[PDB]
Formats: structure tokens, C-alpha cells, sequence
RNA sequence: CGUCAAAGCACUUUGCAAAAGCUAACGUAUCUGUUUCUUGCCUUUUACCAGAAACAGCCGUUUGUAAGGUGUGCUAAUUUGACUGUAUAGUUUUUGUAAUCU
């Protein structure tokens, strides 16, 4: 039901747990990285082989984000850094410093704006050339995941408190909280249009919220059970489909979960050898990507 | 005279040092010689 | 090694049989080894270690029936305080033959 | 290590601490000769004991009573009168009272773990407070 | 400097230059200096109005030069890196 | 055939260099009702 | 003067003390900002003249501006292979057993 | 994949979580007289470690426990 | 109470997990360390206790003790390669030994400065010629030096004696000022900027 | 010496990879073995004799790279790289022979 040569494709590589693997915005390429301090670039169609490796990072790739140009790659390292890798040549462009802990998550803007959080209880927004944090937000407990709105003024940061913080970069007014969760928010992902937020938390419930200035109270849309988190306190990802009607998630119970956005479970397919850190959908076809802490990444439909 | 052939660096002593059955220290040379002589004598006696 | 991706609701997977009475308890379970089932799993070291630690501690507590302690940050030091006071002092090096001879980590109880 | 009558004279602060180092050497010899009462690895435990004690004596000379000059202390480390690596471990937090250096490294254990002595006694059960097999250590953790 | 190096390169060719008067000179360059003093042969002077005269040997002072039209095939002349002390752009083999 | 022959050849050739290959593997194990009793909880191995 | 180096090989138009304008490609400059322009056109008030390789004196130059951009991974250890998913009979997190 | 030796949970300890090591070709089967791998673990803290004594071919043809040799059914 | 303590405990556990996963010096959750050197008395005691291996206390190690017979010639080569030169009274060698006490490889290579080596050996040539001329009665060492059935010499009493004096030229106070303090060292200029390092 | 850039730096342990492209010392040093030939001494074998060709082993060396150790720092230290790098109002360019109209 796609252009893939095989319905299921196992990808072998890396020397340790793989923590992130993200599609190119064009849907033609994707990269992967993990505890081996290495980034691997792939080809979605054809022989599905490597065409480059991104060496030089001095830490585990906690997260990475493709650029809209599909020419530069931004990687977040556990060693309190944020490198900019030129995909087509493989040289160091810039290294953004300023954090004080492991940088957990990263996101990119529709405008060259980067955002990140780290265990130093801070959030920093970076210009692609400033090499310094133009804005910094300080919290009381460490932050775990970020989501930037494609429009470019609201950022959603989820951390220990179990409540999503919405920050307006210009306003600096924060008296609006998306309460409802009760434990650590592992990942956040914004819908393609920018109306709905996907949240996953260690309180075992994958929930969905609406992102609008106006609401009819109880902004909580619905919750999904089943996706359970283990005792390793991993950062499990969630994904938005290209049509934003199928929400995806990974669970530490060796399960990949796809929901119909209406509360009905759709996929329960097992197949992983360890906790599945990240899950993603192809922006064009019905491919689903899996990334588990077992040195392997799965292809999908 | 043969031009040396390419090969990766390998050494017996480093491989042995990697294992947990070998330790390291610094001693007088004469003490090491006496130890080697005694060990060789004991080995030859045990095979006889 | 199921090669076809397939939805959830046809995952009941029924045996479709009279469910033979003749099988005994020794056949109710599927296994690879003679004793039971065993298969690969990618557990990171730390989680396996700490949870095994907790289970061993619980087993010892059940065996000895002595579970009258708490857990906190300062409570760790407070628990260590009495074990320290029970211990004899460590001597001072260069005092070396009795009458306060140095014994450090090797000090008894 | 061994010094002759015609060797270069050690720094000035050496002679007043020379006799106790001599005593350390004497007892190390006695331990070498002394045989029996243990398994293959237990008879080798008192060596590390005295070695740690000797290094601690030198460490106490410098870092706690400033009784020796820096020149003499570098000389002592260079003459192997003290273990530089053990002192380096003693200078960082969490290893103030380290027993030896074999009880910290994980490549010498069956399951890639440090020794029992490195573990605080508060989380250790009362029954499993035993003597280390590496060196007889009875608790390294800084808390104790 | 690279510009005076190119001007020196031109010597022996035919170069056209105009001075602060507005007159243009068409002749063979035979000498040049760091000051851009130039020696010329077989000059065909075109005045500002348009009058055409001829000269045989001139020594134009450098300070009265606007620009020169160097022959085209000197576009590929090498532009060498110049160190701090060096006064002529030449190939280098030492430190810099 | 190439794969099978290469595998058997590497196995045969492998029979002096000190072997250094140490890395833990974890396995999820399930006991099964040996002598009645009440079975046992699931175990995993290091 | 480091910025001036960034203008090498760019296309430049230079207004002169006379008032003319030369357009062309920059080859090399000078400390006195003597300019070397390749494929130079003359703007005399507008009249077009081909000049070619031209060396402008430093005094003659008044201002300059650009008009155009300058004319302009090995392998990895990854290998893919098809495979299927093997369903386990358990439902528990990796740590818990 | 040379995965496990078959041992009953009576001599596998009362802890649901134990660690064990293998030494390939470490002993000759006390029945097969065959090169077989050894497995060592700890039943419970404070007793001597156990180990498997018979190969995988045996204790399976006999339906027995490789360490305690009590039959796995009775 | 309540919220503050609960969030503090949750942050504690999360930070412990993060430290384990991405520790400063941790590889797979454990701290990294380097294989260190044991005191020489460890090896001395091992070799003293083992003796002639005529005790059942070490009966489990005999197979390994005998298997090191395969690598003994390597130990012989490493020992003979590092024999002390005439101008040094004693030489301390980095050694690598079996915990059994089975084998003992001198784990070093005798790297020297070539001009320095040639100068030292030319000096030895001068002094040896001078002493052969001046001795007037040279008593050669007998062979074998020790009695056939004599027990091997005890290291306990070899460490108590003064190591006597070696062949050393009287280097001039002024003419040979540059090389006075290091001409007869083992690692001549190890700690000076004249050599890269240890 | 100066400016700019990024890299903590000095020393050191271990793993992996590579080492003639344009005829030239990876090692200014120097051993052993196998196969196929030709020899020497030879009652037969090992052990040998000494030349060649084709192959290997061992003792060593250099570089890149990755993860650590020790000592000092990040409230600065060092290393690496790049650079069209310096004065100057008094004639040869940057402290105006300019305005005025045409
Ligand atoms: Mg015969
Ligand atoms: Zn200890
Ligand atoms: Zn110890
Ligand atoms: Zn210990
Ligand atoms: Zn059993
Ligand atoms: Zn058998």
C-alpha cells in the first residue's frame, strides 16, 4: 500500500541504543542517532543504504531536527551543546552553547529558530547564526519536551510538574496552563495545521489537547490508555500523521500504538526488542517509522 | 630488504594486560630475572 | 516474523477447537526450553540493577521480619549516623603500634 | 626506589619522617614472610591494608598537617613511597576513604560492578556486612 | 600589491591610459614603477575634444592617471599571497 | 552457498589470539508449573 | 578592511570622481583601493563601451556597490534487510518481570 | 541460539531476578562425556554458587534439572 | 508538605535516571577507571607463597601454571632485552605478571637517545681499556657462578645490601657541564623539555 | 610579534583503521619458518650446508580517530589554523585647486 520495495524493512546499524530518527520534511530522507554519538543518513526509496555519517558529536544525540530546506541538520547532545551539521558536506557549521545540563528536546521554526530545554531548568531559543540564546526562560523543575508553533509566538514546554507551560515569546505572560497530566511529559508534537497538541506522560496516559486562543473549558479532548512506561524513565515519542487523523506513540511494553484520534485503538503491532523511544509517520505515504533502544529501526506500511 | 607491509597495531602484552588475570607493577630487574628463572624451573619440573 | 502489517481488531487469534481435556498442567504452557519460555530483551543495565536491588531488599526484609525504616534524602545520613556511632574510630596514621593505631575502612564493629 | 649512600640527597623534610617509613618497610617484609591462615586471595589482603595506610600517612602529611614541603611530596610520589592514583582518588568527592584501587574498577568483576565496600551501609542489609575479598575492606563509602 | 603587479605585467604590451586631462594614450608600455610612472612608445594621443596626435617616447607621472585598459589575456595572471614584509607579490615557500 | 561455506570456513579457521568479547545480554524468562505449587512469577536474566 | 576582502569576485559598479561608472568583475584590490575589474563596461552620460581588463586608481574611485552573487560524506556501516515482526506472549515493561 | 540451560525454580532461587554467567566448553558432560558449556548463578545470598553439571542433550532426554537432577514433573 | 515533597522526590528519581544514562564519566551506567599498578610486594608475596608449587593449597592453579610454559620464551626475550647497562647500578622495570605467579613479562622496551647511547658506550670503552691496563691481575668470574644444587637466591636478603658501584667516568666539572646531571640516567631527560614525555 | 576563528590544554592508557604512486630508509636496525628448485657433507630420518623464486611469522615504527587516566583551568591557560598585517594632513593615491557658469 505504498512505494516501498518491501512491506517491512529492518535497519541494522549503530553501536548502542538509538534515541531519535526523524524524517526529512520533504519525506525523501531521514536520519538517526542515539547513544553512539553518531548520526546516520538514509535514503527512503531505492536500496535504502547510508550515504553519510555525521561524526564529531561528543555526546549522545538526545534529539535532532531536520531543516525545512532539507540541507542542514540540528542535533541536541547530552553534553550541554547544540550542533549544526551541514548534511550535504558534513562539516561543523556552528556549536551553540549556554545550557547547563543534558539538552532533552529540540524543535525548528517555519521562519531558522531553534528551541531547547535541559536539566538546568531552563528553555533557550537560538537563532541559526547568533550562536547565543536570544531568549531564556527559567523554571523550577527540569523540562523534558518542547513544541514550537509554526506561526512563531507560542511554545509549549512539558517537564516534571505534569502541567504543560505555554510561553508567549513576545508577551512574557504565562497565566495560562494546560493542566490535566499527573507525571513527566516525555514528548510533545504539534499538529500540521497548528491546532492540536499531542502529549505523552509517564502517568501512563497519552492525551490530546487543542491549541487555540479560545476554548469552551476542559481543553482536554481525550485520553488513551495502554501505552505504558517502564522503570527506566525513558523519553518516549509521539507523532502526528500527515493528515493529522492518526496519532502515533511508542511504549516501553514493546508496542507501537496508533489511534484514530477518536479514542479507538487501531494498531497494536509488536515487533520491537526493547523500549521504543521514537515513532514517526511519513508526510506523503502511509509509512510508519520505529526507533527502539535495541540498535535497530523498523520501517512501516 | 623488503618494504614493510601494512598491518594494524597488535601486541601480545597489551592483549594480556586487558584480561583480569594479569596485573602490573614496577620491580628491580634482578628481581624480575630471579622470578623468571624460578618460574621456568618450576614449569619444567611440573612437566617432568 | 509476521511479514504483513494488519489492523488490531482481528488479533483475537482463536484456537478453534474443543480444547482437549486430555492435556495436563505440564502441557498448558508453551516453551522453548524444557523448563519454560525465554527470549531476548534489551534492558539497560541501571534499571535492571536497581529493581533487582529492591526485590533482594524486600526478600531480606520478609525473611528477617525487620522492616521499620523510611526513605528520604536526609534520612540516608540519619540512618548512617547510628551505624557510624556503633563503629570504633579510625586511628591516626603515624600512630602505628597499638594505643590508637590507624585502621581506616578496615575498622571492625 | 632503593636509595644508595651515594645517591642524590632527598629534600630537607625527609629525615624526620624517615624512621616511620622504615618501620612500614619492615612490617611489609614480615607480612611477606608470614604464611598461612587463609584462602588464595585472603592471605594477600594485608598487603593492600598496609599500602593504603602508608599512602594515607603521606597524604596526611601533605593535605592535613602541611608538615612536608611540596618538593619533598613530589619526590615521594616519584619514588613510589605513595600511590599517586590512590591519592588522586582520595582528592575527589565520594572517595575520601577508598580502600584500594581494585575495588573501584568494574573490569575486574564478574558482572561489571564495583565492590561491596563501595556501597553505603544504610542500604545494605545487616547480614551482608562482610569482609571484602579483594582487600578485607569493611566499608569504603564516604558516608561511613 | 596586486594592482601594481598587474601594471608591471603589462610592460611590453599595448596599453591605453587616460590622465587627469581626459586625453587617452595608445602605445606600448616599456617601464612601470610602484608609483605607476609609465614609459611609453608609439603613442597615439586622442584629445578630450577628439584631436588625434602622435608621440614617440613619453614618461607619464603616476599621480596623473585615472585608469588603464590592460590587454585581456592578463585576466589569468596569478594573484599571490603577500606576507607582512614582502613588497612584491611572489610565490612563497617559507612560513608565510 | 557462499554464505554457508564462509560460515563453516570461519568456524574452522577460528580453531591463539586472546579473546576479548564481553557484553551483557538480557533475556525474559517464564517458568512453567514444574511440580504443581503455584507456578512462579516471570523472571529476566542478566 | 576584512569586509573589503569579501567583495572579491563580485560584480561591482564604481562611481568615479569624474562622474562616470564602471561595471565589471573584481579581480584584486589594493591598500589604496586600486581596483582591478575584468570585463568592464563604461557608463558615460547612458552610453555603453566595452573596456575589458581595467585598473582603476585609488583617487579616481568614489563609491562602489555589488550587483550579483559571485559565479560558482563517504559511507557508513548501515545495512538494511527485510524482516517481519515477532509477537511476544507477554505484556509487561522491560524492567518489570 | 545456545540460549539457556533448563533449571527448575527450586534451585533457581526464590528471587524472581537472578544473574548468571556461561563458560563455553567448560566441562565434559557427566553422562554424555561431551564438551558442554557451564552456567553459574546464586540461589540466594550467603551460600555457595550453583552450576549446571550435565549437557543440554541430557536433562532433556531425561526431563530433569541440570543442577539438582530432580525430575521436572514429580 | 504534599506537592513540594512529591515533586522533589519525582525530580530526584528523574535526575538519578538521567545521571545513569548520560553520566559525566559513565560508559554503561558504571564509572570509568584505568587498570592501575599493584605494589611490588603483592608479586613478591605471590612468588614467596607459591614456592616450588609443592602444596595442595595451590593445586587448582597448576594447569594454568603449566600452560604459561607456551609463553615463557616471550618472557625470556623481554627480560634479556632490558638488561641493565654497565653504567647503572640497578634498573627498575615495569612488569606484567600472572595473578597465579605463573609468568612474569618485563613490560618495557629499551628506548634510548642514539647519540647519548653512543657517547655512553664510548665512555665505557675508554674506562674498560684503562682498567684492563691498570688492574695487573684480572680474576674472571667463574661459570656457573652458583653451585649446581644450591637453592635459588632469596630476594629477601638481596634488597638489604648496598648495590656497590658501577663503571662511571669522572666527567669533568667544566668541560662536561651540559651532561653532568643526566649522562648516566636510565631515562635521561624524561622530565625536561628535551624529551616529549614519559 | 599583531588580529580573527575554534579547541580546554600538557602528559598518558587502551580499542579501531591505515601506512611507496611521482623509484623509494614505515626499521640509517635486523631474525625465523613453509613450499618449489639447485647445491654441500652424506648409510636412513630429524637436525643440517648456501644460493634463488614465491610466500608467511615474529621483534618493532609512524599517522588518523574514539573512549578514558593523572596535573592543572574554565573568575583563564595552552595548542592548532587562517590572515590583502603597522605608521604617516606638508608633491606619487585617504584630511581636497576648490567653488563660480556651461
Ligand atoms: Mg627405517
Ligand atoms: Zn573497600
Ligand atoms: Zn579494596
Ligand atoms: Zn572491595
Ligand atoms: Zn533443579
Ligand atoms: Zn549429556
Amino acid at each position: 500500500t505504498s512505494d516501498l520495495n518491501v512491506p517491512n524493512l529492518q535497519m541494522f546499524g549503530h553501536t548502542a541504543e538509538v534515541l531519535v530518527a526523524r524524517f526529512d520534511p520533504s519525506g525523501s530522507y531521514f536520519a538517526s542517532g542515539g547513544m553512539d554519538r553518531q548520526i546516520l543518513l538514509w535514503n527512503v526509496f531505492g536500496d535504502v543504504k547510508n550515504y553519510g555519517v555525521l561524526n564529531g558529536c561528543k555526546g549522545a544525540i538526545t534529539d535532532l531536527q531536520w531543516s525545512r530546506d532539507s540541507r542542514v541538520v540540528y542535533c541536541s547532545s547530552s553534553d550541554t551543546h547544540l550542533m549544526s551539521w551541514d548534511a550535504v558536506s558534513g562539516q561543523k557549521i556552528r556549536k551553540h552553547k549556554g545550557h547547563a545540563g543534558v539538552v532533552n528536546a529540540l524543535d525548528v521554526l517555519k521562519v531558522e529558530l531553534l528551541t531547547s530545554v535541559s536539566d538546568d531548568c531552563t528553555m533557550k531559543v537560538w537563532d541559526s547564526r547568533s550562536k547565543d540564546c536570544i531568549k531564556t526562560i527559567e523554571e523550577k523543575y527540569p523540562l523534558t519536551a518542547v513544541a514550537i508553533a509554526q506561526q512563531g509566538t507560542q511554545v509549549f514546554i512539558g517537564g516534571i510538574d505534569g502541567a504543560i507551560k505555554i510561553w508567549d515569546l513576545r508577551n512574557n505572560h504565562c497565566s495560562h496552563v494546560l493542566k490535566g497530566h499527573k507525571d513527566i511529559i516525555t514528548s510533545l508534537a504539534i499538529s500540521k495545521d497548528g491546532s492540536s497538541l499531542l502529549s505523552n506522560s509517564m502517568d501512563n496516559t497519552v492525551r490530546i489537547f487543542d491549541v487555540k486562543p479560545f476554548a469552551s473549558a476542559q481543553r482536554q479532548l481525550q485520553i488513551f490508555e495502554g501505552a505504558i512506561h517502564g522503570q527506566e524513565h525513558n523519553l518516549l515519542g509521539v507523532a502526528w500523521s500527515r493528515n493529522s487523523r492518526f496519532v502515533g506513540a511508542g511504549s516501553s511494553d514493546k508496542n507501537v500504538y496508533v489511534w484514530s484520534a477518536t479514542g479507538d485503538l487501531r494498531y497494536v503491532l509488536p515487533g520491537h526488542e526493547g523500549s521504543v523511544n521514537h515513532v514517526d509517520f511519513h508526510p506523503h505515504q502511509d509509512i510508519i517509522l520505529s526507533c527502539s533502544s535495541d540498535r535497530t529501526i523498523f520501517l512501516g506500511e | 630488504m623488503a618494504h614493510p607491509k601494512s598491518h594494524t597495531n597488535r601486541s601480545l602484552l597489551r592483549q594480556l594486560k586487558n584480561t583480569k588475570f594479569f596485573q602490573s607493577t614496577s620491580i628491580d630487574w634482578v628481581e624480575a630475572g630471579l622470578q623468571v628463572c624460578r618460574q621456568g624451573y618450576n614449569m619444567l619440573q611440573l612437566l617432568i | 516474523e509476521l511479514a504483513r502489517n494488519v489492523p488490531v481488531n482481528e488479533m483475537v487469534q482463536p484456537a478453534l477447537g474443543p480444547a482437549n481435556p486430555f492435556v495436563t498442567k505440564e502441557q498448558d504452557s508453551i516453551k522453548n526450553s524444557i523448563t519454560g519460555y525465554a527470549e531476548r530483551e534489551y534492558v539497560p543495565n541501571f534499571v535492571f540493577n536497581q529493581e533487582y536491588y529492591a526485590n533482594t531488599h524486600a526478600i531480606y526484609g520478609k525473611r528477617n521480619f525487620d522492616d521499620n525504616e523510611a526513605t528520604t534524602s536526609t534520612d540516608l545520613k540519619r540512618k548512617s549516623q547510628k551505624i557510624k556511632e556503633r563503629r570504633e574510630d579510625p586511628g591516626d596514621p603515624s600512630i602505628l603500634e597499638g594505643d590508637g593505631a590507624y585502621k581506616g575502612p578496615w575498622a571492625g564493629y | 626506589r632503593l636509595r644508595t649512600s651515594r645517591t642524590k640527597r632527598p629534600p630537607d623534610g625527609f629525615d624526620e619522617i624517615e624512621p616511620t617509613l622504615i618501620e612500614f618497610q619492615d612490617r611489609m617484609r614480615q607480612i611477606e614472610n608470614t604464611m598461612g591462615k587463609g584462602t588464595k586471595t585472603e592471605m594477600l589482603a594485608p598487603i593492600f591494608q598496609l599500602h593504603h595506610q602508608r599512602s594515607r600517612y603521606i597524604y596526611d602529611l601533605y593535605y592535613k598537617r602541611e608538615a612536608i614541603s611540596t618538593e619533598l611530596y613530589n619526590w615521594l610520589l616519584k619514588q613510589n613511597y605513595a600511590d599517586g592514583n590512590l591519592i588522586a582518588k582520595w582528592k575527589k568527592p565520594g572517595y575520601e576513604k577508598l580502600c584500594c584501587l581494585r575495588c573501584i574498577q568494574t573490569a575486574e568483576s564478574k558482572f561489571g560492578s564495583t565492590c561491596i565496600c563501595r556501597v553505603p551501609k544504610s542500604k545494605l542489609d545487616k547480614d551482608q556486612r562482610v569482609r571484602c575479598t579483594h582487600c578485607g575492606c569493611n566499608g569504603c563509602a564516604s558516608c561511613d | 600589491s596586486l594592482c601594481i603587479k598587474l601594471l608591471h605585467e603589462t610592460q611590453g604590451h599595448i596599453v591605453t591610459m587616460e590622465l587627469e586631462n581626459g586625453s587617452t594614450y595608445r602605445g606600448k608600455l616599456i617601464e612601470a614603477e610602484d608609483n605607476m610612472n609609465c614609459q611609453m612608445r608609439d603613442i597615439s594621443v586622442t584629445a578630450r575634444d577628439g584631436r588625434v596626435s602622435h608621440l614617440d617616447q613619453v614618461y607619464i607621472r603616476g599621480s596623473h592617471i585615472r585608469f588603464l585598459i590592460v590587454p585581456d589575456m592578463l585576466r589569468n595572471a596569478p594573484m599571490f599571497k603577500v606576507g607582512p614584509g614582502r613588497s612584491v607579490p611572489l610565490p612563497t615557500r617559507g612560513r608565510r | 552457498t557462499k554464505l554457508a561455506l564462509q560460515k563453516i570456513l570461519s568456524k574452522q579457521i577460528a580453531q591463539a589470539v586472546v579473546q576479548q568479547r564481553d557484553d551483557p545480554v538480557y533475556i525474559r524468562y517464564t517458568p512453567s508449573n514444574q511440580m504443581g505449587q503455584a507456578l512462579s512469577k516471570q523472571r529476566i536474566i542478566k | 578592511t576584512t569586509k573589503m576582502v569579501s567583495l572579491l569576485n563580485h560584480s561591482l559598479n564604481v562611481t568615479t570622481k569624474d562622474g562616470r561608472t564602471f561595471v565589471g568583475q573584481l579581480l584584486a584590490f589594493d591598500g589604496f583601493m586600486n581596483l582591478v575589474l575584468s570585463d568592464c563596461q563604461e557608463y558615460r552620460h547612458e552610453e555603453k563601451r566595452m573596456l575589458g581588463l581595467v585598473i582603476l586608481r585609488g583617487e579616481f574611485i568614489v563609491s562602489l556597490s555589488v550587483q550579483g552573487p559571485p559565479p560558482m560524506l563517504l559511507s557508513g556501516p548501515g545495512v538494511a534487510r527485510p524482516a517481519g515482526r515477532g509477537i511476544p506472549l507477554g505484556q509487561a515493561p522491560v524492567g518489570l518481570a | 541460539d545456545v540460549e539457556f540451560p533448563s533449571i527448575c525454580e527450586r534451585c533457581l532461587g526464590d528471587n524472581s531476578y537472578v544473574r548468571m554467567t556461561k563458560e563455553p566448553l567448560g566441562q565434559e558432560c557427566k553422562i554424555c562425556s561431551k564438551p558442554c558449556t557451564i552456567f553459574r548463578w546464586i540461589k540466594e545470598r550467603g551460600q555457595k554458587p550453583g552450576k549446571t553439571q550435565i549437557c543440554v542433550g541430557c536433562a532433556r532426554y531425561k526431563n530433569c534439572c541440570q543442577s539438582c537432577m530432580l525430575d521436572l514433573q514429580f | 508538605g504534599n506537592l513540594e515533597k512529591q515533586l522533589n522526590e519525582r525530580a530526584r528519581k528523574w535526575r538519578a535516571s538521567q545521571k545513569s544514562k548520560f553520566g559525566v564519566k559513565r560508559k554503561q551506567g558504571y564509572v570509568q577507571t584505568e587498570k592501575a599498578d599493584l605494589p611490588p610486594e603483592h608479586l613478591r608475596k605471590i612468588m614467596k607463597d607459591r614456592g616450588d608449587m609443592s602444596s595442595r593449597k595451590f593445586r587448582a592453579d597448576k594447569r594454568s601454571y603449566l600452560g604459561a610454559l607456551k609463553y615463557l620464551p616471550h618472557a625470556v626475550l623481554k627480560l634479556l632485552e632490558n638488561m641493565p647497562m654497565p653504567w647503572e647500578e640497578y634498573r627498575e622495570v615495569k612488569v606484567l605478571y600472572h595473578v597465579t605467579g605463573a609468568i612474569t613479562f618485563v613490560n618495557e622496551s629499551p628506548r634510548v637517545i642514539e647519540p647519548h647511547f653512543i657517547a655512553q658506550w664510548g665512555t665505557m670503552w675508554m674506562m674498560m681499556r684503562r682498567e684492563k691496563r691498570d688492574r695487573k691481575n684480572f680474576k674472571r668470574l667463574r661459570f656457573p657462578p652458583f653451585d649446581d644444587e644450591e637453592p635459588p637466591f632469596s630476594i629477601d636478603q638481596l634488597l638489604d645490601l648496598e648495590p656497590l658501584e658501577a663503571i662511571r667516568m669522572d666527567l669533568d666539572e667544566e668541560d662536561d657541564a651540559p651532561v653532568m646531571d643526566w649522562f648516566y640516567e636510565n631515562k635521561a631527560l624524561e622530565d625536561t623539555p628535551h624529551v616529549n614525555g614519559p
